[PDB]
Formats: C-alpha cells, structure tokens, sequence
C-alpha cells in the first residue's frame, strides 16, 4: 500500500452512519438462527442449508467451539465469519497464558467487539456483514450474548437473528418463559426453526450446539435425528 | 478529458498523454545544436534574456572532463538531474578508478526517469538533454526525451523551432566527418541561424560553446572568447 | 474557425472609452482621463 | 586477533619559502622487516598551488587521498572555482575529525602558495589540530630533522647570526643534505628523494638517490 | 467509461479494461518475429530508420538478458528496458544462490509473475511491453517463450509482435520447421520481414538478426551481419 | 498538397518539413492552415506564400492564448 | 475544481506554479539596484493603521554580514526560507573558513524551491532579491518561486513591479554612481505607490565594499526625502 | 502516515483555506487590549454565563509565564494545544538560556508552528488569533497579534472577534496620549471601548490589567461596577 489510512466511514447530515446500516442489511439476508438459555445451559441452533445433493455436510461447520466452555454461532456471510474465529481463537490464549485460567464468556464479548469496533473505524475497511451469539457456563450461571457489525453487544434471555427474526422473536416471546430445562429448550429452538424452515427437516438441515455446566459439547447428527421425534 | 489527468491512467487509444504534453515543455526552451566530427564533439546553444538589465540564463554546463550536457525545458529538473549526473561520474572515478563510458551512464538515466513516469503521484521530467563526451571509441551525441527513449545520434537539435534547424544538418551530414574544429564549429552555428527571426544572429550575448576532444577536455566559452569564432561568416541571404 | 478573445484592453482603451461614453453628456471643459483610467486599472466598459 | 593497524615508514618535509614551498619525500614501502616496494612517492599534486603529504598507514593514506580528491570536484562544480589553500587545511580537519572514535592513522602536511603568492605550511594530527608554520617534518624520522632546521632556518641557538632570508637555491641543498644524514641512522629511510618545488608558475619534481641498504 | 480508470476496478461484464488498452499500444509498434530450428532460435527484428534519427546500430530491441538467453522486445521502448535489469538481475540471484545456469522455464515465469504484479494496484499502471525468450541447452534443447502485458506467457515453435501479426504469422506455418537448420533460417527470416511492410507506410525500414543455437556453442550473440550478407540479396528475390 | 492547388505558392516550400511541424492534426485542420495563410499574406499584400506564413498559421489554428512563459530553459 | 498538484497542463506548462507568480502580484513593492559602487535596495511597508508599530514590519533581512535581502508575497513562507539560507552560509564558513558567495547562495535556496510533493506540500509564494559584495564586486540576483534564477543588473518586483520595470529602463545605464542610484530609485518609488513619502513608509539598504554592512538608521532617510 | 496536501494555489493567486479559517475568528468572541507606559490592560467581553452554573473553566485570559498573557478567539479546542504547547517552550527556553522569554520570542514560536501547521499535508490550520503582551526586562511594555497564517505582528490596541473592525474603528478616532496617561483612566479607556461592544450592562467585561512588576490581577466584579459607574458620571458632562 502507499499510507492513505483514510476511513470511508463518515457521518451522514442527519447524523447517522450509512455503511453501518447497509452492513445490517446484510445480516438480516442471513441464514436464520436462534439460541436460547435456560437455567442450566444454553441452546444454539442454526438452519444450514445444502444447495444441491452433491454437498458434503461434514465439512463446514456453523456450531463452532472458542474454548472447552466457550461456542459460538452466527447469522451473516460465510468467509467474514472464519476472520474473527481465528482472531477469537487467539485472543483466548492470551488470556490463558497471562491468568493461566479459563477466559470468561464477559470478557471476550468486550475484546472481540473491540476488535471490530475500531475495524470499522479504522481506513479504508468496509465493516464486518456478521452477527454474532456467544454461548457458555462460566461460574455455574451460563451466559448468551449478541453482537452486531455496529461494534456493539446486548445479553439476551432468547433471541433469533437471520431471516424472519421478527417473526421469531415474536415466537419466543409468547412459547418461551422464565425457567426451562436443557431438553425443553431444545424442543423450541427447533419448534422456532421450524417456523420459517423448508419442508423436510433432517439431520443435516439444522445443526445444534449446546453448553453445560459439565463443558460446551456440539451435537451429533444421530441424536438430532433422534431428538427430531416429536418434531418442532 | 477525465482520462487525461495522471500518469497512471491508460487512454482508450492507448496514449498516456502526461508524456505527450511533456514533450510540449521541451519545445518551449531555446534552440541548441551538437554534433560531432571523427575525433570532436561540438555542442553550441542560444541563450535568452529575461528583460535587457537581466543576464543571460545559461544552458551548457561542465559535468566532467569529457562529458558536458546541454539542457532544455525546466530549470529545477536540470539541476535535479545534474546532481544526479555529477555524482555517478564521480562514483566511478572513486571506485574503479577510471571514467565512466558515455553510453552505459545514459542508460542509468533512463532508469532513473523511469520510475516517476510509472508510480502515482509523480510528474515525469521535463527536460532537453544534449550529451556529448569521450568513452574509448571515440565521439558521441546522445539525445533524451521525457519518455526516456535516448537517442544514439550524429546531429540534432531540440527547443523552439529546432524544425528548421534539423533541415540544414542532413544537407551537410556528409561533410561532418572530414572536417577539423575551426569549420566543425561554424558548420553548426550555420544551423543556429535558421531558429531566428530574420534581424538578429549572435551578436557575442547568447551563444556559447563546448567542445571536447583527443587532447582536449570539455571546455565552455561564453561571449569574449567566442568571438574568435564569429568572425569569417556570410550574412543570411533573401 | 478563428478564436477571438476580447481582454480588459491595458490603460488607453479605458481613456479611449471615456472619450467615448463621457463625449457625450454635459460636462466642463477640465477634462482628463489618463488620471481617471490609472485609478481604475482592473475595469470592464461596463465598469465605466 | 585481527588487528586493523600497522605502521609503513615514510618521512615528509616541507618548507615555506617567501615565494616558494618545496614538498620532500622518501619512497621507501616497508612493513615489519621487509621491503615491499622501492618506488612509493608521498607527493600528492592537489592543485597547480597545492601538494600534501601522507604517511602513517598506507591503507588510510589511499583512502583519505581519493576522498579530498572527490570534494575538489564537488567544490567547483558548486563555486565556480577552486580552492584556496587555507579552505583545504579547513575541510581536512573537519574530515579527520569525522572519524573520531575510529581514527585513521595518517600524519598529514599541506604545502603551497596562498593567495599572495607566499609559502604556506599546514601540519596536521591523526584527529585533526592544525596550524599554520614555517617548516614541518612528519614521519618516521620526524624527531631528527626538527632541530636542525631550527638552526638552520630558524636561526635559534647562534649569538651574532644574522637572519638572512631563505633563498631557492640554499633551501635546495638543506633538503638534499638532510635525508643523507636521515638515511645513516632511520632504517626506514629509503632510496629515492622525490622533490617537489611549487612557484608561482607551476609544480617541478626532482628526483635524488640514497644509499640502497 | 465509469469503471476503465483504475486497474483495480473489473467491469461490470467481467474483465478490466486498462489491461485492454495497453495490450493495443503494443499493437501500434513495428514488427518483431521469432522462430526456432531444431538446434536454435533465430530472432529477426524489423526497424524503421524515419529520416536520419540516429548513428546505425542506436537502441536496437535485440537485449542480452544472460550468456545463453536473448530478448526480442516490441512496444513501449522505455519500459522493456527496465524488464531486461528484471530479467538480468533475476539470473544473477539465480547463479548466486544455486549456482548454475537459468532454465528459460522459470525465467519466464519470475519475470511474468513480476509483469502480474503491476495490474493488481491503483498505484501502479501495468507494462506497455510485449518480447519474446529463446534459448538453446544441450541437455534442454532451443526454447522459445511468449509474454503479453497481462502476464500470460508459455511456448510456441514462432511467433510475431507488432503491427504486423497476423498477417505476418500467416506464411510462418508455411514453412518447415522440424528438419531446418537455422543457418538455412536465418534466410528464411529475412523475406518475412522483406514481404510484409510495403514503404507505403514508411520508406525506410532496416534489419536486424539475432541468433543462439548450437553454432554458437549456447552462447547467445548477433548474426555476422555485413559478414556474409545473404539476408537482403536472398530476400529482393520476391520481385514476382 | 492538395488544398494548395488554386493558391499562388512560391516554389521553395518543403511540405515535408511542414508535415514534420504539422503535429497532430487531421485533414480538417491541415485545410485551415492552408486557408490561414493565404489571408496572412493578404495582408501584406504578398501574392506568393513562403514556410514563414504556414509557421504562422500553425500558431494561429493552435491557438496559444497567453505570454509570460519565459522562466523555461 | 480539484486536479491534481503535479499534473502538466494540456497545453505543456503546468498547473500550480503559474497560480505561484500570480500571488507575487498581490505582495508590495521592491527596487533593488545593482551599480559598480555597491548594492542600494528600496521597499514600502504598506502600512495599515497607526496602532500599528512600524519597524515590527520589516522586509530588508540580513543573511549573512554582507548579504541582505528583499521579499515580496506570504510572509511567513519567506520566513522559511530566511532561516535556512543564514544556515547554510554558517556550514559554509565553518567548514571552509571563507565566506559563501552571493550566487552560491542562491544556489542553495533554490534547491528546494521545487521540493514540494507528498513522500520525501505546495510550492512557495514569495519572490527574493538577494544583493551582496563578494570577490567578484556588488552582485545582485533574483529568483522566483518557479526556481528560475537570474542575475539582474536592477530588478523591481512586486504589485507595480510592470511600471517600475518600464521606468527604469529609461534611468539606468552602466556608469552609475552610489546616491545618484538611490535618490533615482525613490523617484520611481513615489510614482508607484499611492501614500506620501515620509520616515515610514518606506526603507533602504545600502551595502558597499568599502561600507561592508548595510546600514541605514532612520533620521537619515528624512535627510534624503529633504534633498529631493 | 497521511500523504495528501489540504491547502493548494486558486486560479487567482490566492489559498482558501487560511482565508477560509479567518471568518472562524470572526464567529467569536472579542476581547480588546491596550498598553499604556506602566501598567498593561487586556479585556474580554461576551461572557454569556447561564447563571447557574460553574465558570472558573471557562477562563479565555491564561498566561504562559510570569511575564506573559494570553487572549484569543476562535474556537476553543485549538487554543488549548497552542497554549500548553507554548507553556513547554517557554520553560524550555530557561533550561537553557537562564533569562526569562522575551514576549517576541514566543511570538515568533508561535506563529512558526501555525505557519508549518498550514504548510504540511493532511493538517487542517489553527482557527484561533492569539494577543500576547507582556513587559519583558527593561520594562517595556508591549503587545503583539497573530493570525491563523502566522504572521506575528505588533500593535499598540487591538480588537478581535465579532465586531472587530467596529471597536478598532472607535479606537481609530481615540488616538489620545492622554488616555495612557492615568492608569485608571486607561482602564476605564477600554471600559469604555468595550461598552461600545454588545450589550455590557457590568456583567459580561471581564477586565485583567499587569502592573509589569507582578502577576495578572483580575478586578473583581465590583470595581466594574465601580468603574462603569464612573463612566456614567463621565458621559452625564456631555451638557
């Protein structure tokens, strides 16, 4: 490069960030996805979607794992979201090597929207087009946090990002409530991803995540078949 | 007109014209002629003045013992790359211990104008150089341009209607070879002549000369000892 | 064809015009106009 | 381990005259207790106006002579013309100064005409304190060729001598008759005299013999 | 219009356009060939001499990249002679560090890669240049390679540059190419050249011939030119 | 050549070394400069033409608007 | 309304450089005189309002002992450029022991003249009359901010700088004496300026050989406006 | 790194954005200084207080040293890096040479870093004009000015601000030596001078005057009252 550095970010006349909102845009074209903590560990579920019958499904994955305790999903574009996982993956391990201790689910919410933050500040960078959902049971409570390309984070009881999010969000308002189990928050997430799925649902059209206070474990497609009795 | 603006933009015609109207810059400055016999190498210039109280800006300079250069164009590019010129010659001399060969030392030339007529950002050099010096094998008259194509040439001429000047040489080109300093110099400012308007040649404030030769090194004259070559030429006729 | 540029001439044509717009009107015999034409040396004739 | 100095030989002298600067050296290269070479001038002709010497280490008198000899040039074509005597004498110590904390090892004396027309002489340090004198010795045999000079240009040490002022010719035959007596006692002390003898009309070498041994 | 600016913009068809233009200033320069025999590369470049210009044997287009490797450059003049200091240095690294002769394989792919690299940046604009590469090996054989301005370079038995190209390429496939010698060549080469080119367009014109092969021991040099003069009197044959 | 049929040319004329200054130009405009100076020399009043009048009808379909540039060379 | 600062012009000259010569027109006036007997030099303050201290303006600047100067335009970019030549004139003396000529100067300031661009800004807007006494007699020079430097027998620069060139061709020639040039020069300064000429409007400096500073006090200025 | 220049020539010889900046010193407040022999004076006016709230940190009169004051108008985030980047080099200036800085010897610091801060590339210009005064050794009193092109420049009354040429119109016909005479009467001078800018009923003049001799003494609001009360008694003898 030559040292132009100058951000293509600026303030609208009304006083709003244009990028920003066209970058949100995006998100909500997303791949439609869901998570949901109750009172023993927290649920993620995510609608992976093979084009054609000549797929592989298992080679990319969405349930990803941060640290033994730690997962994370996600509602955007494919390849922004591996920038960040490999960032995220590192930036766990320096906490380990200063504390010699697992990281905290609060704390990488604070680094990793600093990360992109300063991303879309910074010159000559289009922001991210990723929302994020943090998962994990740090201390006995779990934790389910949301970030967004605006740099910014939230903490939710239930949420849904992705496509017809609203409508979901209006689903989890009414079926969800204050204090469930593991497997009843299962039973939701799908009876929500089936809200707005295709027709057939089977082992490789949804893909699902869960912590535990014994670790964050990711789901085979056997017991995702088995569990897809008595469907949504 | 939009593609016409840096160096970097291509033209649909393929003619990346921040070259072409730096030629244009060239044409501005004032006529100078060189040229050279078997064993000399004449350069002669014309020098303007700036009001009548103003000198004369002088245009050949002394580089080394054999090569000296001529200029047109721009005055912050000629200094810029007399600098340069100045310092090769003496890094030769510092390191091998010999004088460095008139052809390879145009050829960094070309190298060094290169790089501003590609990047961003950068003019290229408008600039005229004549160069005339001695490797071991004899005379040479080279010729520059703001695209870097040099020119191993036998006479030319470059600035301000030098259209009529080139037109004089190939009609004397033949006798340029036998003919020994005291015609060699006065052969070429017949050339000078024709860049004139008709009521004013030479009159011992804006000529000068260089010539290096066998046991000769490069040597500037200046409007006192030009005089002894003034003398013995016919007027122009009409 | 031909480009014709038409320039704020130098310091005469603004005494020449006027000497044409101040002919005629009702004046006194004092004229001068090298003194007016040098105090406004930047002036179109509209200007005068 | 690798020692980057040693010491070559050579004896420079130098003479003011009223009009005149006469610039003497051997031409003897040794190293140890071997002879390298027989033929190894010290004279160095800067300008028409101005000759130096070098001695000490040969391997920084070649470098330190090819840089005065770039800075000549970068003079002239910056100023229009050449320099003075003094402004050479300026620039060198500013050059030796330059390398303070890893010196050369070169003992170095200017001679020539100023721009009177008189005989200036210029001595100098490996670090580069200079002052202008009358008559310098430098080298290897530098401690026996200063007092004898003082006895005899200077004049010092003689009740009733008049002080007649060197001439051409009687300063030609102090020089020639010091390096005889140098040679007898210095082992570095060589074969031939070169000789340069700088007038207002331009520089003549000459070149006397010594004993071969 | 609208996106040929910058070298870093594709077109909303798919291709980038100051690529395009630059391939055609290649065009609009005089004609340069070249064509391999069974044991060597002969080389052959037209040159047009406009009125005097210049002392004969000034800026010829026929570079010297290394002992055994030659150049046939057409286009923009200044900017192929700053591919020949590319190529000259790339084969200098090459001698340094392995310590053996350049194959023309990877010398035409460091230099192409190089040539790659200038179309990728606002910065920079890409090369207005187009050449050629013959070499001759005893344990390779005569290689002859082909660069444009994109980057795009591999082999050919002949190939044309210039003005002149398809209708210059048109009688090379009729010759033989298999069982010539390229002494037998190097009077081949001059008709081409001595056919196409009416002085229509330009009165003057000059030859000029380079060759490697086995005759020259892998070492690359010119032909004896005003030795041996058989280009012009073989090629005024063609009066009919 | 050709537009310089009809018009009274003195005979010592190179269109050569007017082809040479004649930089850029098409056929439109290499007919103005033949057009141009025939009038220059109408105002002279000279019936022949010579190299000195094209030179100035270069200058005038060229169109060099300005002075003071003279800090060149 | 935004191209480029280092951008040929479509007729051949230049973009930014020649806006340069158009902001000297806008700077007030100089006269400086070059004659075989030394260097005289003139300039109007231009001065604004009576609350204003006066010598605080100044124009005539020394470089070096017996180099001054004149400038004309911005004038915090001359401060510049001040700064740099009474440098290089004190690497010059000790390095060499020799005072720095008054060409060899100039030579040194206009290098970066034309320096301006982003690795490695605008061009300046001030144009600089440099007079002196060296080996070579009284010199008298100029330059401009295009770099293009000149000897100049006696320059006038500045808003009347037409007029006053125009003007002192008529009064000049080679023989010249020392106040026959000065009291010429205010001559020229009262036609082109618009103010009466008093102790403060203008100022003078006057280097010589034998008079080796430029040296002009006030109350010496009134005894020439008195003897005109 | 941010190579790209910000101030370039227009076609009609002039740059735009010094002359482009200058109205931003036109937006702000004014604040007028003479001198007199003795004792220096220099006044801010438009304080525009919202009557409930803190004012200690709204200060537009600060000094440099001991011998130094500052006015300025503008915007007000520029002052402060131009004034506690002058605090540095004037105290930097008596790590070496043990005086202390003469008031044109900061002026000139001042106005040559606004000068390279307008000439590099990527940097927007100061939009402040700063008053310096101060009555070095010798005692001599005196004030200088600067501007957003830096250009230091010394008078002897100055006016800034929004209606500068107003209050330095009605110092145009006050001319009078006998005004610097009186200490008092100085300040009640420039009391006087700042009732003719707007609308100063006693209680947006915040005067401060330097007796050269010790630091700057703010009058306290009720010798403006006492002042401006004199004032009154001064104009009911126009009779």
């Amino acid at each position: 490069e030559r040292g132009y550095s100058f951000s293509l970010t600026t303030f609208s006349p009304s006083g709003k960030l244009v990028q920003i909102e066209y970058a949100l845009a995006a998100v909500a074209g997303g791949a439609p996805s869901v998570g949901i903590k109750a009172a023993n560990g927290v649920v993620l579920a995510t609608e992976k979607k093979q084009k054609s019958i000549l797929y592989d499904e298992r080679s990319v994955h969405k349930v990803e794992p941060i640290t033994k305790h730690i997962g994370l999903v996600y509602s955007g574009m494919g390849p922004d979201y591996r920038v960040l996982v490999h960032r995220a993956r590192k930036l766990a391990q320096q906490y380990y090597l200063v504390y010699q201790e697992p990281i905290p689910t609060a704390q990488l919410v604070q680094r990793v929207a600093s990360v992109m933050q300063e991303y879309t500040q910074s010159g000559g960078v289009r922001p991210f087009g990723v929302s994020l959902l943090i998962c994990g049971w740090n201390e006995g409570r779990p934790y389910l946090f949301q970030s967004d390309p605006s740099g910014a984070y939230f903490a939710w009881k239930a949420t849904a990002m992705g496509k017809n999010y609203v409508n979901g969000k209006t689903f989890l308002e009414k079926r969800y409530n204050e204090d469930l189990e593991l497997e009843d928050a299962i039973h939701t997430a799908i009876l929500t991803l089936k809200e707005s799925f295709e027709g057939q649902m089977t082992e490789d059209n949804i893909e699902v995540g869960i912590c535990n206070e014994a670790g964050f474990r990711r789901l085979t497609p056997t017991e995702v078949k088995d569990y897809l009795a008595a469907i949504a | 007109n939009q593609y016409d603006n840096d160096v970097t933009v291509w033209s649909p015609q393929g003619r990346i014209h921040q070259i072409e109207y730096a030629m244009e810059a060239v044409k501005q400055g004032s006529a100078t002629v060189g040229l050279k016999s078997k064993t000399h190498a004449v350069l002669v210039a014309l020098k303007r003045a700036q009001s009548e109280l103003a000198a004369h800006q002088k245009k050949i300079l002394h580089v080394d013992n054999h090569i000296g250069i001529s200029i047109a164009g721009l005055t912050a590019d000629a200094r810029l790359l007399c600098n340069f010129m100045r310092q090769e010659c003496l890094d030769s001399r510092f390191v091998f211990d010999r004088p460095l060969p008139v052809s390879r030392l145009v050829s960094l030339i070309g190298s060094k104008t290169q790089i501003p007529t590609q990047r961003y950002g950068r003019r290229p050099y408008g600039v005229g150089l004549l160069i005339a010096g001695y490797d071991d094998m004899g005379p040479h008259i080279f010729q520059t341009c703001p695209s870097a194509n040099y020119f191993d040439c036998r006479a030319m001429s470059i600035g301000a209607r030098s259209q009529s000047a080139r037109t004089y040489l190939e009609r004397h080109m033949s006798e340029f070879m036998e003919c020994n300093l005291n015609e060699l110099v006065k052969h070429g400012l017949r050339a000078l002549r024709e860049t004139l308007p008709a009521e004013q040649d030479l009159t011992t404030k804006n000529v000068s000369i260089g010539i290096v030769g066998k046991d000769l090194e490069f040597t500037i004259y200046d409007d006192d000892d030009v005089s002894p070559f003034l003398e013995g030429l016919e007027e122009r006729p009409q | 064809d031909r480009k014709i540029e038409f320039s704020l001439p130098d310091l005469e044509g603004r005494t020449h015009i006027f000497k044409i717009h101040a002919r005629s009107m009702s004046v006194e015999r004092d004229i001068r106009f090298e003194l007016l034409a040098r105090l406004c040396p930047n002036s179109t004739g509209a200007e005068i | 381990r690798f020692s980057p100095y040693v010491f070559n030989g050579g004896t420079i002298l130098a003479i003011a005259g009223e009009d005149f600067a006469i610039v003497a050296s051997d031409t003897r290269l040794s190293e140890g207790f071997s002879i390298h070479t027989r033929d190894s001038p010290k004279c160095y002709k800067l300008t028409d106006k101005t000759v130096i010497g070098c001695s000490g280490f040969h391997g920084d008198c070649l470098t330190l002579t090819k840089i005065i000899e770039a800075r000549l040039k970068m003079y002239k074509h910056s100023n229009n013309k050449a320099m003075t005597t003094g402004a050479i004498a300026a620039m060198l110590s500013t050059i030796l100064y330059s390398r303070r904390f890893f010196p050369y090892y070169v003992y170095n004396i200017i001679g020539g005409l100023d721009e009177e027309g008189k005989g200036a002489v210029y001595s100098f340090d490996p670090v580069g304190s200079y002052q202008r004198d009358s008559f310098k010795a430098g080298g290897s045999a530098s401690a026996m060729l200063q007092p004898l000079l003082d006895n005899q240009v200077g004049f010092k040490n003689m009740q009733n001598v008049e002080h007649v002022p060197l001439s051409l010719d009687r300063a030609m035959r102090l020089v020639k008759d010091v390096f005889i007596s140098a040679a007898e006692r210095d082992v570095y002390t060589g074969d031939a005299l070169r000789i340069c003898i700088v007038t207002k009309e331009g520089i003549r070498e000459e070149t006397v013999s010594l004993r071969k041994d | 219009t609208g996106y040929d600016l910058s070298a870093s913009t594709f077109s909303p068809d798919g291709r980038v356009f100051q690529v395009e233009y630059a391939m055609k200033a290649v065009e609009n320069s005089s004609t340069a060939i070249g064509i391999r025999c069974k044991d060597g590369v002969v080389f052959g470049v037209e040159k047009l001499v406009l009125s005097k210009l210049y002392e004969e044997g000034s800026n010829k287009r026929l570079f010297n990249v290394d002992r055994h490797v030659g150049m046939a450059v057409a286009g923009l003049l200044a900017d192929a002679r700053s591919l020949a200091d590319i190529a000259r240095e790339e084969a200098s690294n090459f001698r340094s560090n392995f310590g053996y002769n350049i194959p023309l394989k990877h010398l035409a792919d460091r230099v192409a890669m190089y040539v790659h690299a200038y179309t990728l940046y606002s910065a920079v604009r890409p090369f207005g240049c187009s050449f050629m590469l013959g070499s001759y090996s005893v344990n390779d054989g005569a290689q002859l390679y082909m660069i444009d301005p994109s980057g795009v370079s591999y082999g050919y038995w002949g190939c044309a540059i210039g003005k002149a190209r398809q209708a210059a390429k048109t009688e090379i496939e009729k010759l033989q190419m298999k069982e010539m010698t390229c002494r037998d060549i190097v009077k081949e080469v001059a008709k081409i050249i001595y056919i196409v080119h009416d002085e229509v367009k330009d009165k003057a014109f000059e030859l000029e011939l380079s060759w490697v092969g086995e005759l020259t021991n892998g070492r690359h040099e010119i032909v004896p030119k005003d030795i041996r003069e058989e280009a012009e009197k073989y090629a005024k044959e063609s009066l009919k | 050549q050709i537009h310089s049929r009809k018009m009274n040319v003195s005979p010592d004329v190179n269109y050569e070394e007017l082809a040479r200054c004649t930089d850029d130009f098409n056929g439109a405009q290499c007919k103005a400069v033949c057009v141009e100076a025939g009038m220059i020399a109408l105002r002279r009043g000279a019936t022949e033409l010579t190299h000195e009048d094209y030179m100035e009808g270069i200058l005038e379909v060229q169109a060099k608007k300005k002075a003071n540039l003279q800090y060149y060379a | 309304y935004d191209r480029g600062v280092n951008t040929f012009s479509p007729e051949g000259r230049l973009f930014q450089v020649e806006y340069a010569i158009e902001a000297i027109k806008l700077g007030s006036t100089a006269i400086g005189i070059q004659t075989s007997e030394g260097v005289c030099l003139a300039v109007e303050k231009r001065i604004t309002s009576p609350l204003m201290e006066p010598s605080s303006i100044e124009k005539i600047v020394e470089i070096d002992a017996h180099i001054g100067c004149a400038m004309s335009g911005l004038i915090a970019d001359a401060k510049t450029l001040i700064d740099k030549a009474r440098v290089e004139t004190q690497n010059h003396w000790f390095t060499y022991n020799e005072t720095m000529t008054v060409e060899s100067v100039t030579q040194a300031v206009s290098n970066l003249a034309l320096q301006f661009g982003e690795e490695d800004s605008r061009p300046f807007g001030v144009a600089l009359l440099f007079g002196g006494v060296d080996e070579k007699g009284p010199q008298l020079f100029h330059m401009d901010p295009s770099g293009t430097f000149v000897q100049c027998d006696a320059r006038a620069i500045g808003s009347a700088s037409e007029g006053a060139q125009s003007s002192l061709q008529e009064v000049y020639h080679k023989s010249m004496t020392l106040k026959e040039a000065i009291k010429s020069s205010l001559i020229i300064l009262k036609q082109v300026m618009e103010e009466k000429l008093n102790a403060t409007n203008i100022e003078l400096a006057t280097v010589q050989p034998g008079q080796n500073f430029h040296m002009f006090t006030k109350e010496e200025l009134e005894e020439v406006i008195k003897d005109i | 790194s941010y190579d790209r220049a910000i101030t370039v020539f227009s076609p009609d010889g002039h740059l735009f954005q010094v002359e482009y900046a200058q109205e931003a010193v036109k937006k702000g407040s004014t604040a007028v200084g003479v001198r007199g022999r003795d004792i220096v004076v220099l006044g801010v006016e438009k304080k525009s207080v919202a009557k409930l709230q803190d004012e200690r940190t709204v200060r537009k009169i600060c000094a440099l040293d001991d011998n130094v004051c500052m006015a300025f108008a503008g915007l007000t985030a520029d002052a402060r890096i131009v004034i506690n980047r002058a605090r540095v080099e004037c105290q930097s200036h008596r790590l070496t040479v043990e005086d202390p800085v003469t008031v044109e010897y900061i002026t000139r610091y001042i106005a040559s870093l606004k000068q390279r801060y307008t000439q590099s590339n990527g940097r927007r210009p100061f939009g402040i004009s700063a008053l310096i005064v101060g009555f070095d050794f010798d005692g001599t009193p005196r004030l200088y000015q600067t501007d957003p092109s830096g250009t230091y420049h010394a008078w002897k009354a100055n006016a800034i601000g929004r209606g500068a040429k107003s209050v330095r119109e009605f110092l145009e016909k006050n001319y009078t030596d006998e005004a610097i005479e009186t200490d008092d009467l100085t300040i009640k001078l420039v009391i006087k001078a700042l009732l003719e800018v707007v609308q100063s009923g006693g209680k947006n003049i915040e005067l401060a005057v330097m007796r050269r001799d010790q630091s700057l003494k703010i009058l306290n609001p009720e010798e403006i009252e006492k002042y401006v009360a004199e004032i009154e008694k001064e104009k009911e003898e126009n009779e």
